RNA sequence: CUCUUAAGGUAGCCAAAUGCCUCGUCAUCUAAUUAGUGACGCGCAUGAAUGGAUUAACGAGAUUCCCACUGUCCCUAUCUA
RNA sequence: UAUCUGGUUGAUCCUGCCAGUAGUCAUAUGCUUGUCUCAAAGAUUAAGCCAUGCAUGUCUAAGUAUAAGCAAUACAGUGAAACUGCGAAUGGCUCAUUAAAUCAGUUAUCGUUUAUUUGAUAGUUCCCUACAUGGUAUAACUGUGGUAAUUCUAGAGCUAAUACAUGCUUAAAAUCUCAGAUGUAUUUAUUAGAUUGAUGAUUCAUAAUAACUUUUCGAAUCGCAUGGCCUUGUGCUGGCGAUGGUUCAUUCAAAUUUCUGCCCUAUCAACUUUCGAUGGUAGGAUAGUGGCCUACCAUGGUUUCAACGGGUAACGGGGAAUAAGGGUUCGAUUCCGGAGAGGGAGCCUGAGAAACGGCUACCACAUCCAAGGAAGGCAGCAGGCGCGCAAAUUACCCAAUCCUAAUUCAGGGAGGUAGUGACAAUAAAUAACGAUACAUGUAAUUGGAAUGAGUACAAUGUAAAUACCUUAACGAGGAACAAUUGGAGGGCAAGUCUGGUGCCAGCAGCCGCGGUAAUUCCAGCUCCAAUAGCGUAUAUUAAAGUUGUUGCAGUUAAAAAGCUCGUAGUUGAACUUUGGGCCCGGUUGCAACGGGGCCUUUCUUUUACUUUGAAAAAAUUAGAGUGUUCAAAGCAGGCGUAUUGCUCGAAUAUAUUAGCAUGGAAUAAUAGAAUAGGACG
RNA sequence: ACCCACUCGGCACCUUACGAGAAAUCAAAGUCUUUGGGUUCUGGGGGGAGUAUGGUCGCAAGGCUGAAACUUAAAGGAAUUG
RNA sequence: GCCCGUCGCUAGUACCGAUUGAAUGGCUUAGUGAGGCCUCAGGAUCUGCUAGCGGAGAAUUUGGACAAACUUGGUCAUUUAGAGGAACUAAAAGUCGUAACAAGGUUUCCGUAGGUGAACCUGCGGAAGGAUCAUU
């Protein structure tokens, strides 16, 4: 048969499922980035646990070591390309010292909502699913995106999806076709 | 189990071919020739994964159908035939022609060559032994047998082959100086120079080999092959000659083009 | 069939080993030629790779080389009167590698006397270069009186499907002979 | 609880060569068993040197089953003195 | 992400387990189920049994064509059948056997076979054809049949070969025998093979002499072009190839093989050796080594450092889950190796099979029969029965991947595609924004926007599709296009709400609730947790420092043998070159840290250990780069145009058992010279 | 023989514990999460059960070795107050 | 207050058990032994060469080794029936007594032996886990 399909989980569950301090945190980081679940702060929590380790494997190595410069250099220049960890934190001890709520924002959910599309990270997070939203000339109708610091300066509104383009829409041709019956002729 | 196998799972094929894992449940499988199963590389891969010419093995097989490709002189319309280490790849349409080398990483590099130094070919001296009715002979790595060689011709050696003609016109002795290519293990695909031969009787014999940049690594006699004397390659040397450059100076030779 | 595997044979430690790997056609072993002597008959075995190995039973003739003068002569086996594996086999008269046979040693006679002419059991000057060191042995020369020399055969008839083999001299005479007078 | 004895049969064992009822009841053995064996025991009337229980070996002792074997029989016939 | 909590008590601190908790490519099962990518899937119980259909055939220019087959002065094209050759020994499936067996890593073949590929290689053949021999040969074909029945085949008449069997031409030169022989293949003997090739090492390669073969090889083959010279003749020479061929080498392989490493068990301590067990000699057999087998001989071989025996619901490994570290558990299963095709055994062909979609017999099943007989092997693909807690279509296709063949063309249930599919995994619809009233929120007080879930012109995708992306049109107000699964005493987030029942019905993993005041049952409301998922059962991992090497406990909680001796095992006091010093010199900032060279009385026992290097397949893991739209993934890709194109990549680390190479000489062991049989001349 | 002082070895004792322990208490039951001097044996919740079975020893009684099914949320230790 | 054992009922689990019990599988002594292979032969009829002499050769057949399988018996292992026997556990408001916890009213407990409906009693030696750390 053909070669093994490689997949891996993206997210872990909370050891302790019903601690009320964890719930409320997961509770205001969902309210405040417009979450659909708890499964989206489970997989953040996640990837900043791999980012961790990562780190703390290259932090026990010694300094100037093959390994541990090119692996931390390339992992701090992956998280500044993606604007989690800012510019004046490139050392790999700032790494660990990253937080949910700093990969949270660079969410194009939160993107858009902090660029003035939206009105709120909810209404954000609908345009997007709409393809309302286009980063490059790339339509991106997925929340999480990771903008990459350079796609900032980029997120527009797509030609089509009628905010940013010529069409005006689908329901108001509906509405037009019948106020132009309501009126008489 | 019950004779030869002629199946080649994917998988199962020497990496340096950089095959897709999810083309197909089955990669080309070395027909029977004159370098290796391992050590080769087959027309079909070479063809339509390293030139990208053909899109399928059967315009692989169209290819080589009208005597277009050419081993070594020979047309060789075997679509799976084991091309390999300093073998001549000659397309009349499209007239360049490749040897097979290899890149800094081990693999077979695209090394375009000239028709005027296409003629010949390197080959490590494999034996030397004296044939039926008293006449010497040499095996090379390439599997060629050449009655009655130089006297001076040991083991370990490289001859140059016509490849026309098929004869020996110069050879190089193994001795320390000498710029050899590292044709298997860790280092394969660096050139270097022979510091020194450890001999290990019975054992393996181990050779000290010291690049330009004067790193200097040890690897076994079996798969070092000597192409010159330091700084006169008998052979052109692939775009990177072997130098083995570590992961931050590669990803500075990258970024530097910006 | 006769299989030559170690899976049977139980290990050094004398644990029976458990069968796996039913019996495989490398493994394979056949029947014994056992070649008689007289009327040739020889059978071809179709052999691994293809090729042929040649049972020779009922042997009559077989090149024997003096190995003193380097003649080689092909010759007529009288019948075995030695074999140092096991006296069934000299009881039946069979041919097999390192079996002591008498040979015919009318060629031999024939051939010393046409090179040497010496009268060893009853192109002038060749005799005289082939000069006075023409004696051969005592031993090697008294059988020539009765028409009869104790040869070793040294190919192997179920193998080869020849019975060559060379003439005795020396001490490995010396040895048969007393092996010969010992036993009989 | 009574009546009651010198003591009221203990350890054991049993339809046993000791149990009437009785061809006792259950199981096994068999197609079929008043037989045999193993169990049960309010045992007419088992039981401790009137020795109790068990025992390897032994027995022209009594008994049941199985294999072999065969005129014991089916079913008789023939031969010799 | 190095975490605990509830339960023994009137209360306390412990031991200690039960219970909770989280994960599981870990199996079921319940409820629920909208979208995209990805795709495990009759392994567990039965390697149990199988209806049916398919899964291995194959032709070029180049083996054989008179199809009475097609087509517009031998056929010359195509081409059925057949002969011939090759393949059918690969693949795919399954894990039953198997515990030093397989397997893994690592060795050897100076101990062997090797179809095929690639390279090289053969002037030596004959005791009235070579301008080319025979049927001793026949198939298909033609015709006559038998049988109920099978890929059954009989008699008769042809016909060919790269089928079968014979059979010459190659001078020239050359050395021995007394005119002949000396090529190569086989066998034996002998010689050289030095210090005239090679290896660490050979009776190696090779050569030579003498001979020997139920006798090999030394093209009586085929296609396309036909050229040149000349006495123009059936003249003489000369191309490119295909096929075949002896030997060597090579490659694909195979077969043995060195060393080390396997789970539980002593309620297995002795095992093997009559019937080979350990070794020697010789023979046989093998492709070859070898007690592989035989004859003789010897009494050996293994074992508490666990032999041998027994069990495994044991194929081994790469790996998987969980994991602070150390570990624990799993691995039938996408790759590698092994074994098997109902159980055995035997064997033909073939290079390669002890083959099973090959044969033969037995055993067990079981099929058709006209009862005479004949035919079997799904642990291949579908599919059926059975077994069960437990697992899918009797679909499409050779377009990719490759494989096979005479070979670009044909074949392939290998493979790919789709159907079934909440195995598992990735992304993330079920709404967003205003106006108005009340106190940012609320009340079915209203509005205009947005979209895909669907359906579908076309198009892309595809072998044909289907689905995905992209979209003409349609396709929201209860946006009914309505999200569920378990809970609300504690653990553990969420009610002392209301009705019901009243130690009943029931809940409750545990503690417990319910006996008329139920925060625990049955319901309504509300609320909680996760969410297209949630619960339940079993197993396993962490929690478990409740298996403890790290790292447990033994006075009283379970546990110090009644006591001493003592073998194996484990462990074992101290000591032998230290310290001066002068130089050369690398790495991080003149200083520190790291080496080497000289003296200072100083220039090849045995191991363990440790450093470095090669090694430990790929896949998987960690990890670099890369906008699959993100992501799981994949190894892609990137950059200026109207090109007649330039280019980066598919790294790196990891296995430290065992073997190999190498530096060191602390630590631990080992031996030197004592009746000197000692060290240097 | 006795006294005084020292010393080695021994049965123990008193106080205090830096320390240890759950505590009772302990000069070892200390030198243990700052966990490693060497070594032997034994235990893994309570029952079933030191039972059944096998082996072995004994004249016997019994000794040594020694399960499992099943069952249970405690059993137990020290201490406090009643 | 707590509490122990016999006995009686219900349910479950395991054990002993006559039956020279039964079934399955492994190994194996002995006996028989298919089949192919090698081998000693054998000669349908088939064709070549001069009544002869060679070659190919089916049926059949000798002896071997390889050996499935069967029968007999033995042994091992795993399941399983069984009259009867003898325990354990759960549920318990059943019957009898009160053995232990207070000096539990005979201090308790251990080893051993005997006895008794039952817990238990008694003898011998031991322990304090005793109800005594104590009479220079
Ligand atoms: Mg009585
Ligand atoms: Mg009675
Ligand atoms: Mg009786
Ligand atoms: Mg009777
Ligand atoms: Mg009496
Ligand atoms: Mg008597
Ligand atoms: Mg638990
Ligand atoms: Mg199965
Ligand atoms: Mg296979
Ligand atoms: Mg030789
Ligand atoms: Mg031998
Ligand atoms: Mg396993
Ligand atoms: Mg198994
Ligand atoms: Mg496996
Ligand atoms: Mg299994
Ligand atoms: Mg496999
Ligand atoms: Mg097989
Ligand atoms: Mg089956
Ligand atoms: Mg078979
Ligand atoms: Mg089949
Ligand atoms: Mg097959
Ligand atoms: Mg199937
Ligand atoms: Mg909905
Ligand atoms: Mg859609
Ligand atoms: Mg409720
Ligand atoms: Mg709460
Ligand atoms: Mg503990
Ligand atoms: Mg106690
Ligand atoms: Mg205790
Ligand atoms: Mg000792
Ligand atoms: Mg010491
Ligand atoms: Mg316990
Ligand atoms: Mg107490
Ligand atoms: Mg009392
Ligand atoms: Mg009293
Ligand atoms: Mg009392």
């Amino acid at each position: 048969p053909r070669a093994p399909r490689t997949y891996s989980k993206t997210y872990s569950t909370p050891k302790r499922p019903y601690e009320s301090s964890r719930l409320d945190a997961e509770l205001k980081l969902a309210g405040e980035f417009g979450l659909k679940n708890k499964k989206e702060i489970y997989r953040i929590s996640f990837q900043l646990s791999k980012i961790r380790r990562a780190a703390r494997d290259l932090l026990t190595r010694d300094e100037k070591d093959p390994k541990r410069l090119f692996e931390g250099n390339a992992l701090i220049r992956r998280l500044v390309r993606v604007g989690v960890l800012s510019e004046d934190k490139k050392k790999l001890d700032y790494v660990l010292a990253l937080k949910v709520e700093d990969f949270l924002e660079r969410r194009l959910q939160t993107q858009v909502y902090k660029l003035g599309l939206a009105k709120s990270v909810h209404h954000a997070r609908v345009l997007i699913t709409q393809r309302h939203i286009a980063v490059g000339k790339q339509i991106v109708n997925i929340p999480s995106f990771m903008v990459r610091l350079d796609s900032e300066k980029h997120i527009d509104f797509a030609p089509t999806s009628p905010f940013g383009g010529a069409r005006p829409g689908r329901v108001a041709r509906r509405n037009a076709a019948r106020k132009a019956e309501a009126s008489g002729e | 189990a019950r004779g030869p196998k002629k199946h080649l799972k994917r998988l199962a094929a020497p990496h340096h071919w950089l095959l897709d894992k999810l083309s197909g449940c089955y990669a080309p499988r070395p027909s029977a020739g004159p370098h290796k199963l391992r050590e080769s590389l087959p027309l079909i891969v070479f063809l339509r994964n390293r030139l990208k010419y053909a899109l399928n093995g059967r315009e692989v097989k169209a290819i080589l159908m009208q005597r277009h490709v050419k081993v070594d002189g020979k047309v060789r319309t075997d679509t799976t035939y084991p091309a390999g280490f300093m073998d001549v790849i000659t397309l009349d349409a499209t007239n360049e022609n490749f040897r097979l080398v290899y890149d800094v990483k081990g693999r077979f590099a695209v090394h375009r060559i000239t028709d005027e130094e296409a003629s010949y070919k390197l080959g490590k001296v494999k034996k030397v032994q004296l044939g039926k009715k008293g006449v010497p002979y040499v095996v090379t790595h390439d599997g060629r047998t050449i009655r009655y060689p130089d006297p001076n011709i040991k083991v370990n050696d490289t001859v140059k082959i016509d490849l026309a003609s098929g004869k020996i016109t110069d050879f190089i002795k193994f001795d320390a100086g000498k710029l050899v290519y590292v044709t298997g293990g860790r280092n394969l695909g660096r050139i270097g120079t022979i510091v020194h031969k450890e001999r290990h009787d019975g054992g393996f014999d181990l050779v000290h080999i010291k690049d330009s940049l004067d790193n200097t690594f040890v690897t076994r006699l079996n798969n070092v092959f000597v192409i010159g004397e330091q700084g006169k390659p008998y052979i052109s040397l692939p775009k990177g000659k072997g130098i083995k450059l570590s992961i931050a100076e590669e990803r500075d030779r990258r970024r530097a083009q910006q | 069939g006769i299989s030559r595997d170690s899976r049977h044979k139980r290990s050094a430690t004398g644990a029976k080993r458990a069968q796996f790997r039913k019996k495989r056609k490398f493994e394979l072993g056949r029947q014994p030629a056992n070649t008689k002597i007289g009327a040739k008959r020889i059978h071809s075995v179709r052999t691994r790779g293809g090729n042929k190995k040649y049972r020779a039973l009922r042997i009559e003739t077989g090149n024997f080389s003096w190995a003193s003068e380097g003649i080689s002569k092909k010759t007529r086996i009288a019948g075995v009167v030695y074999h140092p594996s096991n006296n069934e086999l000299v009881r039946t008269n069979t041919l097999t590698k390192a079996a002591i046979v008498q040979i015919d040693a009318t060629p031999f006679r024939q051939w010393f006397e046409a090179h040497y002419g010496q009268t060893l059991g009853k192109a002038e000057r060749k005799w005289a270069a082939r000069a006075a060191s023409a004696k051969i042995e005592s031993s090697v020369e008294s059988q020539f009186s009765a028409g009869r020399l104790y040869a070793c055969i040294s190919s192997r008839p179920g193998q080869s499907g020849r019975c060559d083999g060379y003439i005795l001299e020396g001490e490995e005479l010396a040895f048969y002979l007393r092996r010969l007078t010992a036993k009989k």
